[PDB]
């Protein structure tokens, strides 16, 4: 048992979006062995904040319009699907937005809670036209995983059927794309042995190092079954 | 024989599913089978899935 483990060297942080994180010495094999399965744990496992519920006053469907607004109501629900948040305490947070006159709403005109991060304020949202129209809007951020659709969350739970709230697809993973690469490593002598780049290229909210610490812990929990149940 | 009617409408957000028939425009015509998870899709040297 010669057992040579890596070791989390340098993360190379670009942007807050793009990061890539090197890693090494990897013994033979290993590169793609990880490589591969934390990038799928990545993509779908990874947990997150997203856009649930909305609930605009004067709207009784997404469909509608909304007087004094460029955007149908659908567009609007498609920019918040998008909007960058965090949550730090809570599961489960319900976010104001009242604004009015001429201008592009951005995410800053949310009314920030003790606890929620908006993480691009300058996201557009909707835009408005006439200097006379207002919009109010509750928008609730709920923390998930994956990808969870307004079609399978309409057919399932459906206790509270209140007329006037729009149910959004929630895009909970923070991971937008991901590719591990495998790179000379120039240590000892080794010379076989190399590192592992995986470049990151996620939202706002969920930090590069953050993430992949919490990706190595699903696979090694998922590995409890194969250690410890023989 | 008739006193009145009321019109509704409805508005369906049909989805894709396999089953549903899409195509290009040079007469290449083909059913969707599966909805391949987005972890399992083949994906180029700079990482991005198809």
């Amino acid at each position: 048992t010669e057992f040579l483990k890596p070791r989390l060297v340098d993360i190379e942080q670009v942007s807050s979006t793009h990061a890539k994180v090197t890693l090494e010495p990897l013994e033979r094999g290993f590169g793609h062995t990880l490589g591969n399965a934390l990038r799928r744990i990545l993509l779908s496992s990874m947990p997150g904040c997203a856009v649930t519920e909305v609930e605009i006053d004067g709207v009784l469907h997404e469909y509608s319009t909304k007087e004094g607004v460029q955007e149908d109501i659908l567009e609007i629900l498609l920019n918040l699907k998008g909007l960058a948040v965090r949550v730090q305490g809570k599961d489960e947070v319900i976010l104001t937005l009242n604004k009015s006159g001429i201008g592009p709403v951005t995410a800053a005109d949310i009314t920030h809670d003790g606890d929620v991060e908006i993480v691009k304020p300058q996201h557009v949202i909707c835009h408005l036209t006439d200097e006379n129209a207002s919009i109010s809007m509750r928008i609730k951020v709920q923390r998930g995983r994956g990808y969870v659709p307004a079609s399978t969350r309409i057919h399932s739970e459906e206790d509270e059927r209140p007329i006037g709230r729009l149910l959004v697809d929630a895009c909970y993973s923070p991971v937008e794309r991901i590719a591990y690469n495998v790179e000379a490593a120039r240590v000892e002598q080794r010379t076989d042995l190399d590192k592992l780049v995986i470049e990151m290229e996620t939202n706002g909210t969920i930090d590069p190092e953050e993430a992949i610490r919490r990706a190595a812990t699903i696979l090694a929990e998922q590995l409890e079954a194969f250690v410890d149940l023989r | 024989g008739v006193l009145k009617i009321v019109k509704v409408y409805l508005a369906v957000k049909r989805r894709i599913q396999p089953g549903d028939k899409m195509a290009g425009r040079h007469g290449n015509k083909g059913v969707i089978s599966k909805i391949n998870p987005i972890e399992d899709m083949p994906y180029d040297e700079n990482g991005t899935p198809v």
